[PDB]
């Protein structure tokens, strides 16, 4: 039973949505949404063609360059290289001055179907996916 | 001491070079040593303090490798509903961890850019 | 008297630096460069197209969208339409959720010449401009 | 009161449309209206409750126009070096201002992508 704005596939209910947030903006953005969605997870092939068709079909969307799903890492450090080239692990870090790309995004010049880690805080417009009640 | 033209700190011997590679060709480049050697790792403040001390003279303010290279690649990804992280579709991407000639500020770099880099073994 | 990494043009010095920076990061990034930079001022033609020139030269630039600039709104409202179609002023706003576009680009696609207003949280590379001492 | 199909709010007139046009189309098209008119203003939060109430039930939850157009346009805009904006090269590029037919919150949005609108007059 999808909402007008939702387009239905599969048994669940997608919108892409051309304002511009922060991944956690976006995620609670979606989960403020009807029954409570989410930024969508793509969990095969045929639902990764329809997202991608569903974005570029959306036409504020625009020329943007990359569309926030709901893919984070969790993490658990600040960066997931867990040794240096020699062997050893790490445990100084200087990533004070340095953002993270732990946040996953569709991108318009990979046609929206392969994942980019991307930097979190950057504001982009997004895809919510919901089951619908 | 190091051999020639290398430099001690603390138990290993330290080399700057000014030859933009990417990090593979880098990290290869230190295996090649006679010595055979690694992108430099820090393991402290200090110890990165002493490498800037190197690599200003001439290398400064280059980007410079050093040992850090997939570093978003495994990570604990997972899916905002819960979902099983089951199939994967990623790009073709990788990223690389250098530092200024000049400071102790780490940056993230595409692993196919050009920096230079310092050689690292233990005495 | 240009240092190495700079760029000379017309007596200033210029770099572009790949690092991400919000365009309050870079600023304050490139005031502490040197004698003290600023992001790039365009102030000419012939500086536009040096600039655009610079940044096309920069290998690690990359396929990169944004590059920051000096140009900034000062605002002074957080919109700047002083008035509605229908000749009143606005006086109610609900920009709560929105973010400003404020801040002043270089773009990938119309050549990093022609100027952007884009949201100023957003991290980007830049390029900074000196007077040498 | 209001022409049938229209609703008073405070001595003003408002209908909703719901019929995807540009900014300027649809500014254009309240301009047309047999008593002209503009693109519905908010001159306050009541105001701006009246109207959602309005598209609510038709226009939901679609962009829809309010009269804000070019609105990144007479910032006052300088130089962090503070050299004179004398010299300018801007694209090509105009933003305008819609609400979500549910909400209060105002969104910025190319002003020639398609939304729907309401227009508003004095009675
Ligand atoms: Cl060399
Ligand atoms: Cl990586
Ligand atoms: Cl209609
Ligand atoms: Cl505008
Ligand atoms: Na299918
Ligand atoms: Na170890
Ligand atoms: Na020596
Ligand atoms: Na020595
Ligand atoms: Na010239
Ligand atoms: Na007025
Ligand atoms: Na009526
Ligand atoms: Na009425």
């Amino acid at each position: 039973d999808c909402d007008f704005g939702w387009s239905p596939y599969d048994q669940h209910c997608y919108q892409a949505f051309n304002e511009q947030k922060t991944w956690d903006e976006a995620e609670k953005f979606c989960r403020a949404q009807e029954n409570g969605a989410h930024l969508a997870s793509i969990e095969s092939n045929g639902e990764a063609d329809f997202v991608s068709w569903l974005i570029s079909q959306k036409d504020e969307l625009a020329d943007e360059d990359y569309v926030w799903i709901g893919l984070r890492a969790q993490n658990k450090e600040q960066q997931c290289s867990s040794e240096w080239s020699d062997g050893s692990s790490v445990s100084y870090e200087n990533l004070i001055d340095l953002h993270t790309k732990k946040c996953g995004a569709l991108e318009k010049l990979t046609g929206f179907r392969k994942w980019v880690n991307y930097y979190c805080e950057q504001m982009h417009a997004f895809v919510c996916k919901l089951l619908p009640y | 001491d190091c051999p020639s033209g290398w430099s001690s700190y603390e138990g290993h011997c330290y080399k700057p070079f000014n030859e933009p590679k990417n990090w593979a060709d880098a990290e290869r480049f230190c295996k090649l040593q006679p010595k055979h050697s690694h992108l430099v790792s820090f393991q402290s403040a200090e110890e990165a303090d002493f490498v800037v001390k190197l690599t200003r003279p001439r290398l400064k303010a280059n980007l410079v490798w050093m040992g850090l290279s997939n570093i978003w690649h495994g990570c604990n990804w997972q899916w905002s509903d819960g979902a099983r992280l089951n199939y994967k579709d990623w790009q073709e991407q990788s990223e690389c961890l250098a530092f200024r000639g000049v400071h102790t500020e780490w940056l993230n770099m595409d692993c196919s850019s050009t920096c230079s880099f310092v050689c690292k073994f233990k005495a």
